[PDB]
């Protein structure tokens, strides 16, 4: 499924990609 | 530069990496280069989204740019929810939009040639609104996202 999973995991990819060019 | 903020360069964006999606680039002199770095970024995500979400996006339905507005509206408010902006998470804005373009392709009830025209649309309105100010505070697409994520 639903918003909730589909937003939440989006947030948890986004947040990885953010903190794997973080250097 | 600092101006790239405004509404027009994020629609753009926006509807660059949906023709990208579409495979149907616009000829002439090509995507800037901030449109070249981010559809390998957005593209990446989108895959990795749509595997891991397989089965709850297998499960909606957009058929039509209303039900693919308020999905939209209804997932960013979620993920944003907590007031924090970075740029992962406005790749995620480009991939998700990506996302629904293909389901609306498959889905959508009156399709319609435009199509990719609107959703851009409302995609730019959101980042604008709701993460403009970030951007421009941290350098903006050129000296910001550009100088982050294109290649060492």
């Amino acid at each position: 499924x639903g918003v909730r999973e589909i937003a939440y995991g989006l947030r948890r990819a986004a947040d990885d990609v953010n903190a794997q060019v973080e250097r | 530069g600092m101006t790239d903020c405004e509404f027009g360069y994020i629609y753009r964006l926006a509807q660059d990496y949906l023709q990208c999606v579409l495979q149907i680039p616009q000829p002439g002199s090509g995507p800037s280069k901030t449109s070249r770095v981010l559809q390998n970024v957005a593209f990446s995500v989108q895959k990795e989204v749509e595997k891991n979400l397989k089965s709850c996006l297998d499960n909606v339905n957009v058929v039509s740019v209303d039900t693919a507005r308020t999905l939209f509206n209804q997932v960013m408010e979620k993920e944003f929810e907590d007031g924090i902006i970075n740029w992962g998470r406005i790749v995620t804005i480009f991939a998700f939009e990506g996302i629904l373009i293909k389901k609306l392709l498959r889905q959508q009830i009156a399709p319609d040639v435009d199509t990719y025209k609107e959703i851009s649309y409302f995609v730019a309105e959101f980042i604008m609104n709701n993460t403009g100010e970030w951007i421009r505070q941290n350098g903006g697409w050129e000296n910001g996202f550009v100088k982050k994520f294109e290649p060492k």
